[PDB]
Parts: structure tokens; sequence; C-alpha cells
RNA sequence: AGUAUGGGAGAGGAUGGUAGAAUUCCAGGUGUAGCGGUGAAAUGCGUAGAGAUCUGGAGGAAUACCGAUGGCGAAGGCAGCCAUCUGGCCUAAUACUGACGCUGAGGUACGAAAGCAUGGGGAGCAAACAGGAUUAGAUACCCUGGUAGUCCAUGCCGUAAACGAUGUCUACUAGCCGUUGGGGCCUUUGAGGCUUUAGUGGCGCAGCUAACGCGAUAAGUAGACCGCCUGGGGAGUACGGUC
């Protein structure tokens, strides 16, 4: 997964744009990392939201 | 003087006080209250029949300005928040919306010490 | 040499010298070497927040094979050019040469 | 953020309010912003709530 | 750093025979590379204590070499220390 | 025991940039009597206009969520993102060298925090110190302020409950349930089920222990080398010496 791919990286962001745990969306733990570093790239390209 | 229908209510409730302050938007205060500008001095301030007190005094300052309308934000783990947005209601204003804005560091500034009582 | 992947946020004032700025970094990247596997304008899109006062700018994205001079060279002019006003730069391996998302 | 409904009672939004509050938990980040913590006491707590995670799964599988 | 050119030429210049790669010569060659390439690095960065660890490993596993090479046959050890330049 | 070739995970190290949140200060608009603080107060701030609220600017320090009985490192320790330089580890199959090994007195390298030297920086916090409370007294705990220091560059110091209070290396000895990084096999379509390997956890047979407890990550069964102990104080002290 990438920065690019904005529709899923909002699947696991809140309404306040929080990431989400991995022991609520059931992820692994590596494709967590990567996910975790695929919004924290889209929030600096203002892709998505850094709050709110 | 001047007319405005639509404001927002800012709550800055902490646990020594709770200051409630009626501004239009962009942000131009129009009327304000503390709970210590309704008695209530000292420990006593920060009682959520204080805040109430307060809130009521400030609704009807501004009704003055005449705002039938208003957004609230909420900033402070205060324990009168809730009298102070149940209040605005029993005055009269129609709440559009509700929020919570109190400001969290992303690992920022080193807080104070800890109390040792 | 090593495969990089660049994004370029443009001012929309300047969205009209987009192309041309884009032509000298290819000129560039060329002439040293360089293999520009993928060139794509997503176009001019909102922000998730403002930045410089600014709530609109226009998306470049690049994929190219360089050196370290040309890198080195690139790099300072994006932070020299006042068009530009946020770049990222990421080093891959392999050449991505497939459309993206948000190419539409 | 929450946003009154047309007839939504101030009551009701009032409650459907800090429960959203509730669950965005910023209080408990506005709580823990009080005082310093230091890093062996943050690393005890830790400790100890990871022993009361494991001792908690395996109730719950029994 | 050497990469598998720059290595495939130490092995092809120092090999005892048809793929050969664990001989003693071309252990002592390839470290012995590696430990002048990085020189340059602990010039920029003096304070890489962490990199100086595995440099000082290659070291001590290249003296280890020499002298395991010295006890087996002394006209291999004098003529790899003349190739390579090593004073001992 | 080691070498070459493919693949993989990581807050491992060094340098330089950059992003967002927040605190403080400055300026300006709206606005007017309080704010702040505590068990309760007081010191303190404010009508030459605070606090609150909105806009802009300056600077320093640290990186919310992810985050985990997770990961990496010899240990000390290491968390935003990006580039450059760089160490180690895991994993498969052939190929290669042919005991090249283990430990290690002296020696040497690294080594939290505080502290020291020279020069910068200084938002927040805060030894010393000042004032306000409490108290029989307060020298303290509480409150309002606040300097070293905490930060950076170049060096020194070499100490911690530096702890798993458990030296390093090797082989062997029931099982059950988790988790991280890989290899293989099987379903049959994509997510599961078996194994195997290197880490990291919870129980527990035998065995061991004064007991507590340990129990393939041994404190069990054996081997190699090193360090250390010999009642409590005097005492990690005096003298001499090295730094
Ligand atoms: N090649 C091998 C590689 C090894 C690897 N590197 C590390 C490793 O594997 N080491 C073996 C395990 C030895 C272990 N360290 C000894 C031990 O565990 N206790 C020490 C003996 C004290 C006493 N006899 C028992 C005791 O008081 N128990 C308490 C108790 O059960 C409970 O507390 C309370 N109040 O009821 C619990 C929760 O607080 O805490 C325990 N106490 C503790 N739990 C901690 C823990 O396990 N560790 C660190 C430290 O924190 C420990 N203290």
């Amino acid at each position: 997964i990438d920065y690019k791919d904005i529709d899923t990286l909002k699947q696991y962001i809140t309404e306040n744009g929080k990431i989400v745990p991995s022991r609520i969306t059931g992820t692994k733990a590596r494709y967590q990392r990567q996910l975790a570093l695929a919004i924290k790239q889209a929030r600096y390209l203002s892709l998505i939201p850094y709050t709110d | 003087t001047r007319t405005v229908s639509e404001g927002v209510a800012h709550i800055h409730a902490s646990f020594n006080n709770t200051i409630v302050t009626i501004t239009d938007r962009q942000g131009n205060a129009l009327a304000w209250a503390t709970s210590g500008g309704q008695g209530f001095r000292g420990s006593r301030k920060s009682t959520p029949f204080a805040a109430q007190v307060a809130a009521e005094v400030a609704g009807k300052a501004a009704l003055d300005y005449g705002l039938k309308n208003l957004d609230v934000l909420v900033k402070g783990p205060g324990p009168g928040r809730e009298s102070a947005v149940r209040a605005l209601g029993a005055v009269g204003y129609k709440i559009n919306s509700i929020t919570d804005v109190t400001p969290i560091p992303h690992n920022g500034c080193r807080p104070p010490k800890k109390r040792r009582v | 040499m090593r495969h990089y992947e660049i994004v370029l946020l443009v001012h929309p004032d300047q969205s009209d010298q987009v192309v041309g700025m884009v032509e000298r970094y290819i000129s560039q990247i060329k002439e040293a070497d360089g293999q520009i596997h993928r060139l794509e304008d997503w176009g001019r899109r909102q922000l998730a927040y403002p930045i410089n006062k600014i709530h609109k700018a226009h998306y470049i994205l690049m994929n190219v094979e360089c050196g370290q001079s040309t890198l080195d060279e690139l790099e300072e002019l994006f932070r020299y050019n006042d068009a530009i006003i946020r770049n990222l730069i990421i080093r891959r391996e392999h050449a991505i040469t497939e459309e993206s998302l948000l190419a539409k | 953020q929450v946003k009154l409904k047309e007839g939504e009672p101030v009551d009701v939004a009032i409650r459907r309010f800090k429960r959203s509050c509730e669950k965005a938990g910023v209080l408990a980040d506005v709580r823990k912003r009080e005082f310093y913590e230091k890093p062996t006491q943050e690393r005890k707590r830790k400790k100890a709530a990871a022993v009361k995670r494991y001792q908690k799964k395996l109730a719950r599988e029994s | 750093a050497l990469t598998n050119a720059d290595r495939a030429e130490i092995i092809a210049k120092f090999a005892r025979a048809e793929n050969d790669t664990g001989s003693p010569e071309v252990q002592v060659a390839l470290l012995t590379a590696q430990i002048n390439d990085l020189q340059g690095h602990f010039k920029a960065h003096k304070h890489d204590h962490h990199s100086r660890r595995g440099l000082i490993r290659m070291v001590n596993q290249r003296r280890k070499l020499l002298d395991y090479l010295n006890g087996k046959d002394h006209e291999r050890y004098t003529a790899l220390i003349g190739a390579l330049g090593l004073r001992r």
C-alpha cells in the first residue's frame, strides 16, 4: 500500500484524523507499519488532513 | 447597536473557573461572563452552578445584540461545561452545533512536576 | 543509478509555467543521462489544509533514474524555485511506469 | 463536531456530543498533560498494562 | 562502497583455483579492500562508533587469517602480504 | 569456524534538510472587570485595559494517534517525514577454505544521568535563592516567581538498584498455549491448516533448591576458561601509588 491510494488510506482514519489501531482493524503488523508510513507521507503531501 | 443573527459561544472551563464568552463570527466578542463576576469567590468559583449562572448572564447580555442561533465550542476539562451548554438552551438560543476544541500537544513542551501532596 | 520518485506542488498562480519547468527539468535529467519512466499532471487540487495561505495547488508526479549530481542540482533547483511550495523525493527500487491513481 | 438535527433537542444534543467526546478520548490526553511522567514510571505503567491485558485474554478465552 | 564488479575482480586476482572464494588469500584481500574503502567514511564521520565496531571486527578477522596462513605455509604468507602491501 | 552469489525485517549509527500540533513572547482588532492559584487561602497579574476571543509574526525544545508481553543494538541506549554515508542480523541452495576454534590475567575501546572546560543558544521545566501559606517550630512537603542546568559544537569525567541483583561458549533432557522475522508443504482461490528455523512471552512433567522459586531464554544433566566470596562493624576508609 502506498500514499497515493487515498480511498484505502481513509478506511483506517477516524473522523478526527487519528490512525486506527491494528487491534481494532484486524491488520497484520507489517501491513500496519506500511499503512502508518503511507498515512504520514500523505499528510505531508496535504492529501489528507493532519487533524480534523 | 450592531445586529448579528449568528454567533459562537466559547466555554473555557478549567478546574478553578469557567469563562463563557459570546462572540460573533471571525472572533469578535460581544458579551462575556465568569463565575467570579457573579459572586462565587474562591473554591466555589468552579462548581457547575456557577458555570450555569455565568452562562445565562452571558446569553441574556447577548440577546440585546439579538442572535437567535449559535455554535458552541468547549475547551478545558472543567466541571461546568454541562451546565454552561445547557443554560444557553434555557435562555432560548438555537444550538446549531457543539464541538470540543481542547488543544492537544504532539509531544511538545515539558509539563510541570508532579505534586507530592 | 537509482530510481527516484518526485512529487511537486506548484502555486496555482504559476499554473501555466508548469510545462516549462517540467520540460527544463526533463532536459537536465536527459542531458545528464536519465530515464523519465513516468510523468503525470494530477491537475489543480484542493489542499486538505491551507499551505502558505493557499488552498489549491498544481500536482506533478515524476519517476526518474539519475545520479548523485543530477539529484543534487534537481533538489537545489526545487528549493530555489518560488513557484514550488512543497516537494517530496523518495528513493525506490524498480522503475515504475504504470499509470497511478489520482491521474484522473 | 456534533451537528444537531432539525428538531434535535438540547439535552439529547449535549448527551450525543459528550459521549462523542468520550469516544474521541481527548480528556485522557488532557489529564495526561497536567504533570510530567518520568520514562521509568511510564515503562512501569505500560508493563503493568500489558500484564493485565494478557491476563484478561486468557480469562476471555476460558 | 565496493560493488559486485570490484569484489569479483579481487576474487579473480587472488583465487587459488576455479570457483575459489574461501581461501585465506581471497578472504584477506576482500577484507583489506573493505577496510581501505571504509577509511574514507570514518574520516567524514568521526563519531560513528557503532560502525567502527564492525571495522574492528574486520581487522581482527584479517589478523587471524594471516596468522593461520603463516602457520600453514610461510611462502604464501609472504607473497600475500607483499601483494597487498601489509606491513605484517 | 569462516568466504562468494539471491532475497528480507528493523526507533542500529553519523550528517543535512523539512512538516504539523502545542507552550511562551510581540503587534493589531472585538471586548470589560476580573484573572490566577489552593484542602481553604495568600503572594502575583489587571482600568497606561488583563483574562477570553480572532489575525499576523519571532524563537526554542520535543515528536500525539500508529504503539504492541512489538522491533533493533555488545552493553549504555535508539521513535515525525525525506535524502546521503555506514555497521550488524535473518533466510534458501549449490560452490569454496579445511580446525583457521572457545575463553581470556595484563591491555584496550565503548559506556545513562549529574558534573567540568571553551564558545554559542535559551521556549517550557527547574537544584540554589526570594516571597506567600501550613506548623509548636518549617529549615520541607503546597503556591507565586526564578539562576545554574536541561539544548548545540569540541573535549574531559568513567560512575548507577550500569539488574535477569543470574560471566562467556558447547551438547543433551516431557509437553501445552501466545507473538515477531523468514523457509517448506497442503488445500483450493485466498484465506486458512500443518511443520521447520532464529528471537520474544505465559504455564508445566522429570530434575534441582533452605525455602521462595527455576524449569530447552535452567537456578536441570555435563565439559572449557575467566572473575569473585570466607562473621558483623571499623571500611571502599587511612597511608602509598596511578589517573
Ligand atoms: N539467556 C537467557 C536470557 C534472559 C532474559 N534476558 C531475561 C530473563 O528471562 N530473566 C529470567 C527471569 C528472572 C526475573 N527477572 C526474576 C523475577 O521475576 N523477580 C525477582 C524475584 C522477586 C521475588 N522472588 C518475586 C516477586 O516479588 N515477584 C513479583 C510478583 O510476581 C508481582 O509483583 C507483586 N508485588 O506481586 C509482579 C508484578 O509486579 O512482579 C514480580 N517481580 C518482578 N517481575 C520482574 C521480571 O520478571 N523482571 C524484571 C523485574 O521487574 C522483575 N521483578
